[PDB]
């Protein structure tokens, strides 16, 4: 079969669900730091300690 | 309940200061927190209520010396333009600021809006917790009402109250927690 036949590949099952879950649910965490840091060094800005 | 993750015991002897930015778990709920924070700044959802929680976390975070004591956050949301809500936790909390910490001029600083603001139902709950959670609290008097707190105060009674009744009504409590049923031990 190595030279006459051939097959199909699809190639991307990644059907881990709770892996799943653990991707989506970081994502948004990042998204939120992400936005948080942009309108942090933004805005009107005032800190817990002194100048962080 | 990170609010209610109380840790009082970090700061063993001077660890207030951004000194470790402060270690290690505490700085997690500093980063949620903050991130809330952002997040009802940008989203808003119902009332900042997610706000409000926040600033009594950041409060109990001050009770445990891991953020400094100091007010002007609180302050800086104790403001004008600001839902009540948010601005009634801010009382509460720089209250019991008051209260622990020794700020006189936050207190002089809250009895003048107390005078003057347009809003009663703040001047109603100012004067309602500070009086469930007072500082100068009766015969226990190191930060010395006798000088000229207890003048202005009995001004306040007096003077600048006729608005509403129950503003010289919570100031009457004041005086009955505060040295109720005698001379203040001035004269």
């Amino acid at each position: 079969x190595x030279x006459x036949x051939x097959x199909x590949x699809x190639x991307x099952x990644x059907x881990x669900y709770q892996v799943l879950r653990e991707k989506a649910a970081s994502q948004r965490r990042d998204v939120e730091r992400a936005l948080t840091r942009f309108m942090a060094k933004t805005g009107e800005t005032q800190s817990l300690f002194k100048d962080d | 309940a990170l609010a209610n993750s109380v840790t009082p015991a970090v700061s063993v002897n001077n660890e207030v200061r951004t000194l470790d930015n402060l270690n290690p778990d505490v700085r997690l709920i500093l980063e949620e927190i903050t991130r809330f924070l952002n997040m009802e700044k940008l989203l808003p959802s119902y009332r900042h209520t997610i706000t409000v929680s926040c600033l009594r976390a950041i409060r109990v975070l001050q009770k445990n010396g891991h953020v400094p004591s100091d007010p002007a956050l609180f302050k800086s949301y104790a403001e004008y333009g600001h839902f009540v809500d948010i601005r009634i936790a801010a009382l509460e909390a720089v209250v019991d600021y008051t209260k622990v910490d020794r700020s006189y001029e936050e207190l002089q600083w809250l009895l003048n809006m107390i005078q003057n603001d347009p809003v009663p139902y703040v001047r109603h709950k100012i004067l309602n917790m500070l009086t469930k959670n007072p500082p100068f609290t009766k015969n226990m008097e190191s930060p010395l009402c006798n000088e000229a707190l207890v003048d202005q105060l009995w001004k306040l009674m007096n003077s600048g109250t006729s608005h509403d009744w129950r503003l010289r009504c919570g100031a009457v409590d004041l005086y009955f927690t505060l040295f109720g049923l005698s001379r203040p031990s001035c004269l």
